[PDB]
Formats: C-alpha cells, sequence, structure tokens
C-alpha cells in the first residue's frame, strides 16, 4: 500500500512486471559523508574527572532542558543556545561532550566541519542544510564540532576560516530553532583553546548564552583519571593511584591516558599478564622530561 | 439541500475549529458534482467568508470569475462583492 | 451509493474514457526526462537520463505555448514522445535556502522603537498593504533595504518581526559560508539563490552578516584577489540587470556598515540604509513586559525599578537579565525569581556595556 | 547442477533481506535481488561475501573465497619479502621503535589483551622511505612469517564509481583469513589528505573508500593479528577517523638526529 | 466546461500520436553538437551512414539527400563538429549551441532619460539604432558601424535602463552573458563557452551581447598565468580573437560595462574590441536637473518646486544617486500619507544620499 511507500524508500521492484514487492529500509548521504552516530557513550565524568565545578554548571545548562523541557519553559529561563568550553587544550574537550551524551542518553553526533569543503556548487551547502533536518529527527543530541578543538586525546585539526565560517552556521541556526518552531531539543557544543577560530557572533548574547570553564588537573583530580583507566584493564592490586599522581604536575587528562600507554610497554616487555605500579612511576618521569624542552 | 450547506455557517457560529473546517469542507463539496451544487458553492463561500473573511475563499471566486458555466460566473461576482464591502476598494479595484 | 451514483456514473464516465486512452499508450516502463529545447522543426530535442537523446513529437496534455525547457515531461520507450507532462521535483530551497515559514515575533513585542519601524515598514510592509500610493505615483518601493545593529539586540529581531507581517518565506543566507575559495563555487550559488526567489515570489533573501566581500579592489589578478571580487561583482549585477517592486525583497545585514562600500549598495535600488539606535525607557518596559509574561516569580519584583537604574540598554540586555535571573533561580532548588537576582543580572550586564574607559569615560 | 555452471558473471553479497532471499550487487553496475540455494542460507551464509552468478538465471550459484578482482591492476603478494635487515647499526631507536609496535601482536596477540592494554592495530610511519624505514618494514614481515601484502595506496585511486571500494573490502577480509599479515598502504596521503579547512576539494570518490578502509579497519583487529602499516612521503596530515585511538596508536618517528 | 474542452483536445491529440508512434517504431528510431544515426539502413559514395562518436564511427563525405530527406535514425542529426555533415534534412543551423545563456527578446525599459543624458542617448542612436533602421545609408558611405562599446562611470547608473530601451525599439534579443560565472578551475571550460557565444550569435545576429563587468575576468594578463588569471586570460584572449576574427558590425553588437579603469588592457582597448567610449560618469547642473525632471513626472505633485534648486545640493553625483533623490523624496510623503511631493522632500532626500557615499 501506499503508506508502505514513502519518499526516500529503497524497494525491491520487478524488473519482470514493475511491481514494488517490498520494502527495505530508507537510505541518507550525510551520514556517510564523515558524519556519524555514536549511540550511549562509553565517556564518564570519573573519565576525565575532577571537574567539579564544571559539573554542576554543566548539568544545569545541558542536562536539565534535555531531561525536564517543561519546567525550564515555565521557570522563567529559555534553554542555553550554546555551550563554548574553554580552558586548557587536551583535557577531555570531546570527552566531555561525549560524557554528557551518554548520561542523559541522547545521540552523540560527531561533525567534522570541513567535510560540511566540497567544491561543487551548492553539494556542501546541501550537506549542511541536511544536517539541522537530519538532527531534528534525530533530537534529543547533543551537536558536537571536531575540528574547531586542540586536544591530543584525539588529535589537533582544523586551520584558516574553514571551520570558522562552519562555526558561524550552527549558531545562526539556534536563532532559527527558537525562531519559526519555537523549540530546541538540539545543543551545539564548541570546544576550543585557540584564538584563531573564533567568532565575533561568539561573543555576541542572543547567539551562545554559556562559556563553562574546564578545569586544570591536579593531583586528586589525576588519580581520579588514572584510576578509571587502570581499572579497564589487569593491574596490581595494592596500587596508590595517589602516589603516582602526585609525580604528575602540569599533565592534562590525556596525559594520565598516555602513562598508562607508556607503562604497558615496560609490562609487555618483561612479559607480565598486568601492569604493576612501578610502570606508571617510570612513565610519569618520562612524560615530565618532554614538558620541561629545552 | 441548498439551504442545509447555507444552514452549516450559522451552526458554525462560535466555534473556533470549525471555522477552519470549512476550508477542509469546500473541498468535499468540490469533488461532488451536480448543477444544484455548482451554483450553491459560491454562495456557501460568500456567507462564511463575510462572518470570518478567507483569503482562499477570494483566491478561489477570481477563478469561478472566469468560468464558463453562467450560472457560477453571476453569483462568484456578486459574492466577491460581497466580500469587498465595508470599504470602497482595496484588492477590489 | 444510488443518490450518488446517478451524477455519479457518467462523471466518471468522460474522465475514464481519457484516462484508458491515455494509459494504454503510456504503458510501463516509460522513462523520465528533461526537456533540453523546444525546437524550430517543432521537435523538442530532449536530454535523456538513459543517454541517448531525441526529436520528439508532444501529444497535446497541456500546449506548448504552457511549455518551456527544463521541465520534466515522461518520454516514449526509444523515440521518446510526450506522452504525457510532469510536475517537477527537487526545488531546491532545501540546499541554497534556510527556511522559516511563518517566522515568529511582531512589532508590538519590541515597541518603542516605532520610528525605526515606520522607516522599515516603508520599503517592506506598506507596499504590500496598501499598494496604490507606489502604482499611482510610479515610483517603485526600495527593493532591498540594509539593517545595521546586532544578532539578538535588535537587528534579528526587526527582521523576523517584519517578514512575518507580509507573510513572505525568510530564506536565510549565511554570507561567510558563501565564502568558499576556490573557484566555482560562490557566484553560482548566489544566482541559484536569487533564482528559486524570484520564481516563488514575494521572498525574503536574507543575507545575514556581510562583511567578507565587503572589499572593492581597483586591479584585479590572479585567484586570490579575483574569487572574493567575482562573488561582489555579482550581486551588483544581478541587482543592476533587473528589477523589481518585490519579486525578489533584500535584507542585507551587517554589524556595521561602514564595511560595505558605496557602490555596492547602489542607490535607486537600495535607497534606505536604515539604522539600530537602543531601546530607550518606555521600550525596556516593554521588552522586559512580554520577557516576564514566561515566568513564575515572586511579587517583590518591580519592573519599574530595574528599567530605571539600566542606562539606555540594549534589548539584548533585557533577554539576559532573565535569562540570567532563571539560573540564580534554578541553582538555588526554587522555581521563585526574587528582586536580588534580577538586579545581579543588572549590575552584571550594565557593567560590561559601559565599560570603555579613559576614551569614553575621560 | 547443470544449469547453475560456467560461464558465470562475479557479483558480491551485501545482506541477506529475508530467508532464501539476498540483495547482490554485481560488479558490472547492475543490482540484482536473487535467491540463494536453501543449502547455502544456513551455515555459510555470511552477511557480505564475494559469489559466483549467473547470467540467465538471477541465482547464487556459488560462494568464492574473497580474493575478487577490479579493473585497476591487481596489489602485490610476497610470502617472505627479499628485503630482510639490509640496513642495520646506528638505526638504534628506529629499530627498537618498530620492533615492539608491529613484531609481537602478531607472535602473540593474547598477552596484549591479557595486560589489558590495546595492541596496535594500526600503526603510522612517517620521515622518509627507501633510505631505512622500508627496509625494517619488510624484515619484520618476512621474522614473523607473515604475507606481505603491498597495498597500492596511490591506486585508488580509480576514477569510477566504488570499482575501488569493492577492492578494499576484498583485501581486509583476505587479510584475517590469511592472518598473520601485513597490509602495507604505500602513500596514504593520497587517499586521505582532503578538507581540514576547504582546501583539497575534487576528493569526492575517494571519500567512500575511506568510510570502506575505517569500517573494516576498526571493526576486526581486535585481539590484532593483522597489522596495518600506513607509511608517507614524509608526513600529511589526515582525517580524524584514522588518526584517534583504537587505529594509529603507535605513531612512529624517524630521527632527524 | 474547462474540464471537457481539455479532455477533448487530448483525445485529438493522442489518436494522431499513437499512429505517429507506431510509424517511428517500424523504422526503427535543429540544435547538435555531433550527429548520430546509430543505425542507418536507407538513405566516394552515393548513400549516407554518418554517426559521429569515439566508441564507433560511420564515415560517408557526402550529405543532402532530397529523396528520403534522410535524417531519422538514432535522432542527433544535423551538420557535425567534424564536418561530415547532415547537410539540410530538418534544419541545422551552424554547429548550434545547447548550452544556454540569458536571452530577453525586447527588454522592455523604455527611455529613463532623454534629457540630461542628451548627448550619451545620442551615441548609442548613431551606432545602433540608425544601422539596423537603414542598412543602406552605411553602406552607401563605405562606413562599418562601432562593433564594440565600453560603458563607464559606475554600473546600475541607468546605463541599464537606456540600453534596454534603443533595444526594445529595434526589436532586439539582449544576450547576457555575466563575466563572474565564467570563472571555472577545469581545464578550457570558459574559453569553449566563449567559442558557443559567438556560433551561436552570428545565427542570431541583430542582438546587444551584453558582457557584464571586465572587473571581473579579462583584468590583467601582465601576471602570465597564476592559476586564477590563467583560465581569466585564456578566457579573455580567446574572447578578443573571435571580435577581430569578424562577426557582422551593424548587426551584432558587443556592450562591456567596468566600475574602476586600471582593469583595462591595450589588448582591450584597440578597435575590433572597444571603438567607444560612452560616458555614464558625472553630468552638469542643467543635465541633473533634467534626470530629476523627468522622474518626477510620472508622480503628483504639490507646488514649489524648481529642479535648479534641487541640482545644486549636489557637489558631484553619477545617474544612479539621482534616481534615489525623486524616489526617496516620495518615501518621505508616503510616511506621512501622501501622494504629492514637495520641495522640502526633494531637499531632505539629497542631504541622505550624498553622505552616505561619502567615504
Amino acid at each position: 500500500n501506499v503508506k508502505d511507500l514513502k519518499a526516500s524508500q529503497r524497494v525491491c521492484l520487478r524488473s519482470d512486471s514493475y511491481m514494488l514487492h517490498k520494502v527495505l529500509e530508507n537510505k541518507a548521504d550525510p551520514l556517510v559523508s564523515l558524519m556519524m552516530v555514536e549511540k550511549v557513550p562509553d565517556s564518564t565524568y570519573d573519565m576525565v574527572g575532577g571537574l567539579t565545578k564544571q559539573i554542576k554548571e554543566i548539568k544545569e545548562v545541558i542536562e536539565l532542558p534535555v531531561k525536564h523541557p517543561e519546567l525550564f519553559e515555565s521557570l522563567g529561563i529559555a534553554q542555553p543556545k550554546g555551550v563554548i568550553l574553554y580552558g586548557p587544550p587536551g583535557t577531555g574537550k570531546t570527552l566531555l561532550a561525549r560524557a554528557v551524551a551518554h548520561h542523559t542518553d541522547c545521540k552523540f553526533i560527531r561533525v567534522s566541519g570541513a567535510e560540511l569543503v566540497q567544491k561543487y556548487i551548492g553539494e556542501g551547502s546541501r550537506m549542511v542544510r541536511e544536517l539541522f533536518v537530519m538532527a531534528r529527527e534525530h533530537a534529543p543530541s547533543i551537536i558536537f564540532m571536531d575540528e574547531i578543538d586542540s586536544i591530543g586525546s584525539t588529535r589537533v585539526e582544523g586551520s584558516g576560516g574553514g571551520d570558522s565560517e562552519v562555526q558561524r552556521t550552527m549558531l545562526e541556526l539556534l536563532n532559527q530553532l527558537d525562531g519559526f518552531e519555537t523549540s530546541k531539543n538540539i545543543k551545539i557544543i564548541m570546544a576550543t583553546n585557540r584564538l584563531d577560530i573564533l567568532d565575533p557572533a561568539l561573543l555576541r548574547p542572543g547567539r551562545i548564552d554559556r562559556k563553562i570553564e574546564f578545569p586544570p588537573p591536579s593531583v586528586a583530580a589525576r588519580a581520579e583519571i588514572l584510576r578509571i583507566h587502570s581499572r579497564k584493564m589487569n593491574l596490581t592490586r595494592g596500587i596508590n593511584l595517589r602516589k603516582v599522581a602526585e609525580k604528575m604536575n602540569g599533565c592534562s587528562g590525556a596525559d594520565v591516558k598516555g602513562v598508562c600507554t607508556e607503562a604497558g610497554m615496560y609490562a609487555l616487555r618483561e612479559r607480565r599478564i598486568h601492569v604493576t605500579q612501578e610502570d606508571f612511576e617510570l612513565a610519569v618521569g618520562k612524560v615530565m622530561n618532554k614538558n620541561q624542552e629545552t | 439541500l441548498a439551504y442545509a450547506v447555507l444552514g452549516i455557517a450559522l451552526i458554525a457560529l462560535g466555534e473556533d475549529i470549525g471555522k477552519e473546517m470549512s476550508l477542509r469542507h469546500f473541498g468535499h463539496l468540490m469533488h461532488y458534482g451536480n448543477e444544484h451544487i455548482r451554483r450553491m458553492v459560491p454562495l456557501a463561500m460568500g456567507i462564511v467568508s463575510v462572518s470570518d473573511p478567507q483569503m482562499k475563499v477570494f483566491d478561489t471566486l477570481t477563478r469561478f470569475s472566469h468560468d464558463a458555466d453562467l450560472e457560477v460566473s453571476m453569483n462568484s461576482i456578486f459574492a466577491m462583492g460581497l466580500c469587498g464591502a465595508g470599504t470602497n476598494n482595496a484588492r477590489l479595484a | 451509493f444510488v443518490s450518488n451514483s446517478e451524477i455519479l456514473k457518467p462523471f466518471e464516465k468522460k474522465q475514464e474514457e481519457e484516462k484508458k486512452q491515455l494509459e494504454e499508450i503510456r504503458g510501463n516502463p516509460l522513462s523520465i526526462g528533461t526537456l533540453e529545447e523546444i525546437i524550430d522543426d517543432d521537435h523538442a530535442i530532449v536530454t535523456s537520463p538513459t543517454m541517448p537523446d531525441y526529436y520528439v513529437s508532444i501529444l497535446s496534455f497541456v500546449d506548448k505555448e504552457l511549455l518551456e525547457p527544463g521541465c520534466s515531461v515522461l518520454l516514449h520507450h526509444k523515440t521518446m514522445s510526450i506522452v504525457g507532462v510532469l510536475q517537477d521535483d527537487a526545488d531546491p530551497m532545501v540546499s541554497v535556502m534556510k527556511m522559516d515559514k511563518s517566522p515568529t515575533e511582531s512589532y508590538s513585542d519590541i515597541g518603542g522603537l516605532e520610528s525605526q519601524i515606520q522607516e522599515i515598514k516603508e520599503s517592506v510592509e506598506l507596499p504590500l498593504t496598501h499598494p496604490e500610493l507606489y502604482e499611482e505615483m510610479g515610483i517603485k518601493p526600495p527593493k532591498g533595504v540594509i539593517l545595521y545593529g546586532a544578532p539578538g539586540t535588535g537587528k534579528t529581531l526587526l527582521a523576523k518581526a517584519v517578514a512575518n507581517q507580509t507573510s513572505a518565506t525568510f530564506l536565510r543566507i549565511v554570507g561567510s559560508e558563501l565564502i568558499q575559495k576556490y573557484l566555482g563555487d560562490g557566484p553560482r550559488l548566489c544566482r541559484q539563490i536569487f533564482k528559486v526567489a524570484g520564481e516563488n515570489a514575494p521572498s525574503i533573501v536574507f543575507i545575514d552578516e556581510i562583511d567578507a566581500i565587503g572589499t572593492k579592489r581597483y586591479d584585479s589578478n590572479s585567484g586570490g584577489e579575483r574569487e572574493i571580487q567575482r562573488t561582489m561583482l555579482e550581486l551588483l549585477n544581478q541587482l543592476d540587470g533587473f528589477d523589481d517592486r518585490g519579486d525578489v525583497k533584500v535584507i542585507m545585514a551587517t554589524n556595521k556598515i561602514e564595511t560595505l562600500d558605496p557602490a555596492l549598495i547602489r542607490p535607486g535600488r537600495i535607497d534606505r540604509k536604515i539604522l539600530f539606535e537602543n531601546p530607550d525607557l518606555s521600550t525596556k518596559k516593554k521588552i522586559l513586559g512580554i520577557h516576564t509574561s514566561k515566568m513564575n516569580l515572586s511579587e517583590d519584583v518591580n519592573l519599574e525599578t530595574l528599567v530605571t537604574t539600566k542606562d539606555d540598554l540594549s534589548g539584548a540586555d533585557i533577554q539576559a537579565m532573565c535569562t540570567e535571573a532563571g539560573l540564580l533561580a534554578l541553582r538555588e532548588r526554587r522555581m521563585q525569581v526574587t528582586a536580588e537576582d534580577f538586579k545581579q543580572a543588572k549590575e552584571r550586564v550594565m557593567k560590561n556595556k559601559v565599560e570603555e574607559n579613559l576614551e569614553g569615560l575621560y | 547442477k547443470r544449469i547453475q555452471s560456467v560461464p558465470l558473471v562475479i557479483g558480491q553479497f551485501l545482506e541477506p533481506i529475508d530467508q532464501n532471499t539476498g540483495i547482490v550487487s554485481s560488479t558490472t553496475g547492475m543490482s540484482y535481488v536473487v535467491r540463494i540455494l536453501s543449502t547455502l542460507d544456513r551455515e555459510l551464509l555470511k552477511p557480505s561475501m564475494s559469489v559466483a552468478l549467473h547470467r540467465h538465471s538471477n541465482a547464487l550459484v556459488d560462494i568464492l573465497p574473497p580474493d575478487s578482482d577490479s579493473s585497476i591492476s591487481v596489489m602485490g603478494e610476497n610470502e617472505k619479502p627479499d628485503v630482510t635487515y639490509a640496513d642495520v647499526g646506528g638505526l638504534d631507536m628506529q629499530k627498537q621503535e618498530i620492533r615492539e609496535a608491529v613484531e609481537l601482536p602478531l607472535v602473540q596477540a593474547d598477552l596484549y589483551e591479557q595486560i589489558g592494554i590495546d595492541p596496535p592495530r594500526g600503526v603510522l610511519l612517517y620521515g622518509p622511505p627507501g633510505t631505512g624505514k622500508t627496509m625494517l618494514v619488510k624484515a619484520v614481515a618476512n621474522s614473523t612469517k607473515a604475507a606481505f601484502i603491498r597495498v597500492n595506496g596511490s591506486e585508488f585511486v580509480h576514477k569510477y564509481l566504488g570499482e575501488g571500494p569493492r577492492m578494499v573490502r576484498d583485501v581486509f577480509r583476505l587479510a584475517r583469513e590469511n592472518a598473520p599479515s601485513i597490509i602495507f598502504i604505500d602513500e596514504v596521503d593520497s587517499i586521505a589528505t582532503k578538507r581540514f579547512d576547504a582546501q583539497t576539494g575534487s576528493d569526492r570518490e575517494v571519500q567512500r573508500i575511506l568510510i570502506e578502509l575505517l569500517t573494516q579497519m576498526d571493526g576486526f583487529d581486535q585481539s590484532t593479528n593483522v597489522k596495518v602499516i600506513m607509511a608517507t612521503n614524509r608526513a600529511d596530515t589526515l582525517d580524524p577517523a584514522l588518526l584517534r585511538p583504537g587505529r594509529l596508536d603507535r605513531k612512529i618517528e624517524f630521527p632527524s638526529l | 466546461l474547462k474540464q471537457t474542452e481539455n479532455d477533448l483536445k487530448d483525445i485529438e491529440a493522442r489518436i494522431k500520436e499513437k499512429a505517429g508512434v507506431k510509424e517511428s517504431d517500424t523504422g526503427l528510431a535543429h540544435p547538435l553538437q555531433v550527429a548520430r544515426c546509430t543505425k542507418i539502413i536507407k538513405g566516394e559514395d552515393a548513400k549516407y551512414v554518418i554517426n559521429l562518436k569515439q566508441i564507433a564511427k560511420f564515415v560517408v563525405g557526402l550529405g543532402e539527400r532530397v529523396s528520403p530527406t534522410d535524417i531519422e535514425e538514432g535522432m542527433r542529426v544535423g551538420v557535425d563538429r567534424s564536418k561530415y555533415n547532415i547537410e539540410l534534412p530538418l534544419p541545422p543551423r551552424i554547429d548550434p549551441s545547447v548550452t544556454m545563456m540569458t536571452v530577453e527578446e525586447k527588454p522592455d525599459v523604455t527611455y529613463s532619460d532623454v534629457g540630461g543624458c542628451k548627448d550619451q542617448i545620442e551615441k548609442l542612436r548613431e551606432v545602433v539604432e540608425l544601422p539596423l533602421l537603414s542598412p543602406e545609408r552605411f553602406a552607401t558611405l563605405g562606413i562599418d558601424p562601432p562593433k564594440g562599446i565600453l560603458l563607464y562611470g559606475p554600473p546600475g547608473t541607468g546605463k541599464t535602463l537606456c540600453a534596454r530601451a534603443v533595444a526594445n525599439r529595434t526589436d532586439a534579443t539582449f544576450i547576457r552573458v555575466i563575466g563572474s560565472e565564467l570563472v571555472q578551475k577545469y581545464v578550457g571550460e570558459g574559453a569553449r563557452m566563449v567559442r558557443e557565444l559567438f556560433e551561436m550569435a552570428r545565427t542570431k545576429k541583430a542582438c546587444i551581447i551584453f558582457f557584464d563587468e571586465i572587473d571581473a575576468v579579462g583584468g590583467a594578463r601582465f601576471d602570465d598565468g597564476a592559476g586564477g588569471d590563467n583560465e581569466v586570460q585564456r578566457t579573455m584572449l580567446e574572447l578578443i580573437t573571435q571580435l577581430d576574427g569578424f562577426d557582422p558590425r551593424g548587426n551584432i553588437k558587443v556592450m562591456f560595462a567596468t566600475n574602476r579603469p586600471n582593469t583595462l588592457d591595450p589588448a582591450l582597448l584597440r578597435p575590433g574590441r572597444i571603438d567607444r567610449k560612452v560616458e555614464f560618469s558625472l553630468p552638469d547642473l542643467e543635465g541633473r536637473a533634467n534626470i530629476f525632471r523627468i522622474h518626477s513626472k510620472s508622480m503628483s505633485v504639490e507646488r514649489g518646486i524648481r529642479w535648479e534648486l534641487i541640482s545644486r545640493l549636489c557637489p558631484n553625483s553619477t545617474g544612479a544617486e539621482l534616481r534615489s533623490v525623486c524616489t526617496e523624496a516620495g518615501m518621505f510623503a508616503i510616511r506621512a500619507r501622501r501622494k504629492v511631493a514637495t520641495e522640502k522632500d526633494f531637499l531632505k532626500a539629497v542631504d541622505k544620499v550624498i553622505s552616505g557615499y561619502k567615504k
């Protein structure tokens, strides 16, 4: 029947009779042009932990709206348009985005800004317009903009105004959502540690309303991050994570993940079936050596 | 029958949705044939659209003006003059 | 049933006869295609998407004076005869246009900016409302207008409000993103915009934050100067090329207008360059009044008191304040919003605007 | 039996829709919905596999070992490649670096997993090739006694829709089957230096080949017995999906000093 | 009514069409860029078999064929871009373009000014108007009328409006090519468009080809390429060649538009490219007055206007600015709700327009 058929349905039609005999599944094209879904993320607040100041702030800006929309409306506060995270590089800027997405149980959608840089008439323009349509179907979502961020957790990508032009479009679209629709279920995440990727629309109220600070790790914090990474794998059981942590100073969340992986090569050479505390001290010594560079 | 559809304007007094339902409704009337029905529709539309003006009703009536059915053109133009009343001229010019 | 059936059976009968006769000839699989051109030998050359192309006969479903090139038509198996005509598909306001159909806000909700509102009106709202002055006189209403102010503060508000009042599709273009940095992308993007707008008139081409093709150069060289200049020139030529009294209306937008050339504005089409003045005291009361409606608050709040100490502050400030005050209540685990909260939000925003020391505050 | 016999067209199975029915894409450009045999429907049925198709029948004739070919020239397999520790001595840092990254998961997947650290699945090598680097790569393959599959990475670069996606798919599959193995991507910078800033347009055809490589690369190698080694004329940046953890996790430098 | 008559037309059309399809089926079967009759059973050489394609070839040197009248077959048919040629079964038109441009037959904008553009109009009149009205005059003298005109000062000065107006009077086509769009970055594409525009131009002769902006394309050539002056010069140098290379003068007109005068090359200036330089730059006080007087005739007005006074407030203008003063003056009146225009309004519109133009 015609209500099984729909626009953009993929169907099997007889080459014999030209009769649409069954329906498969619907197809799409931006979802395979470097945009992607990642359901139920594996990041937690304990992952890049020691985020306390941020935790309460981020919960109210993102999580409460999503969890309870009616409440925001009636209270007298419209939902925040964007959050920009600003603080030291290489922390867990990306990680945080995924963590929040998981918590509310919303779809994490990773957008490569530049990819959204086709050199044909409009094909790029097309994908940008479709990015919003898709996410409106897929609501709720965290739309995380990759390539505006310098992080050692993944990689520093982006150059030029080629992700500043894209960064602008995201902010217009939030106006547009409060605008004719009068909805908002879709929150857009900036992360940056860089001044040569900003906008003047970024600096403007009614266009982006929250600037939430990302702390530096500390000796207490490093222990929390380290603890998670060592208990996703096999380790000695008398361990003092606190001891290790005091030895790292200066060292971001991404470094706490590097310490474990460098410690592991030591374990692996000496043909152990677990890592030990020892490996971790030596690993902290290795990272400190790099920071001090001549 | 002519009077039944005329009656529906008066029944649709004080009823918010129903005024909206008219726009669905006159759609139904186009499907149904018969000279009695073709004659009645400019009048049905005219009465509703001077106790609740409808841009859709004006848009339809312009087309009825240039109709090859004689009785329909007749009723459309008198009707159209009914909608433009309340002013001299407007879009009516 | 039976009452219906007596009118029904012949009314059914004339449509069915036409239909029958069509379907037999029209028998599937018939390829859909595009008319390339309609020829001097009364043929049409067609571009078939199956790769041949042909000189084709027409069966007058609707006539050739009612048919134009690039229209979609349905073509026979080999000779590609036009068996029936089709309606066009994939109109491209879903690819170069972000659409805001019947957008929100109005003139009453920011009122107190009333003198500027009449100005904007006179080019856009008013010709629709009263054609007659414009017609009789014989001079045209300005095609295009430029708004300068700031996003979420007054520029955007005026644009939502006016567009909705005229019931035209507000079609939002990102100026900077046109910005595509390779020789082929922009001038087409621009052409494709203007085309679709005029077709499906009256329509608003809203060009948001054009700052980057706001240069003019005396000489053009290379790709690095010429790209920019090609995009600028394309806007200028389309305006200069056609004239429209409101098949296409333009709102151009920029923060300040001192970054637009006066030879890109083009007097005599764009005659209005309309300013942004700050909300004054009456307006603040109003802007507030609208934003306090949506609220659940305490009765110790005095809308009046907070307006009076605010020194001539932007509509943005007023929005911001409400949004800020709700947060101070939400954190404290409550849904009531006391006066003290509004006041703290007011003190913070008022300081930042009024910071400009040793050259403003000498 | 005789009805379903040579000559034959080659296709690929995309997915099973329902019972006794499957979708294939044949290599020509014509896609068919076909039947599968009832004795091929259970216990030999993979969701994507290489198939033998009849050209009148429109039925599953045979299931093929995955190595179905392309109109691009075939890639090179070299069991025991002949460069095997030629240049040595004074490459002390680069020899040690390779050794713990590349050799150990092939001989023992199982120790990495038991520690619970991720094995390197992909490694990126940067610095010149053909001056001490290549020699080592080849030598490791030979010493671990894995097949060297030299895979021409600037040769996707075919100018047609997808022959090229079909070929990558065949190669990752065939590597896991013929484990231990090295897929060695000569110049990965050809099919993955694109859009970082809306420069390096004209790379729309490699975008499909890229997605296909990521789904095969990350979705296997969970314990690691098959290594991917990436090679670049000096260095080139890559599109963000390769570079993140779970793929190119070791990033190995050839010393300036 | 409207419905029965539409069906009656379908029925009639259709029967003729069904018969005609079957006849087309039995034989197993104008613009065109190669001919391609993909079979040819009917029809050096004494019979046609012509099919111009990479993948195969059928070649016959001899066209004509008044019986059967050739054509038919796998249909694209006529003259070839290789010159084997369907010569004269169903109208060829010399390699005729399938690549379009915007045609505006009779552009409608009649005579915006006729006073205060007095000399500039008169220049157009000699070159364009009179040679269509009488070709014999020109012939008898033995002169050939200016091939190309350059129009300077800013564009949209009412430069467009005037050009269009003479085109209406003569019933001639505006052929618009916009310089900026041509710009591709793919090998040879722009120059290819230029050749087909002139082939098409010769067919359509009595036409004003409007080339928008020479600041856009052909802006330099002193670089010796750069990637973005290299396609752009390629297009440009090709376009000149065509012009001195001959297209008919006194029919085909090319009109150039430019905002700024630093783009021009010695190649561009020369005859057979530009012959005329028409001003639309800065007019006189007497002149500004005439253009004001002219736009306000159509308008109602209430008394007390002297054009001279309005003119006085302009220290320098362009035609664009003048058009803005009358139209802006009308707007102050409509806000107050008025049909008439006043001396006060005109003054108010001068002050606004000039001051914005500054900087």
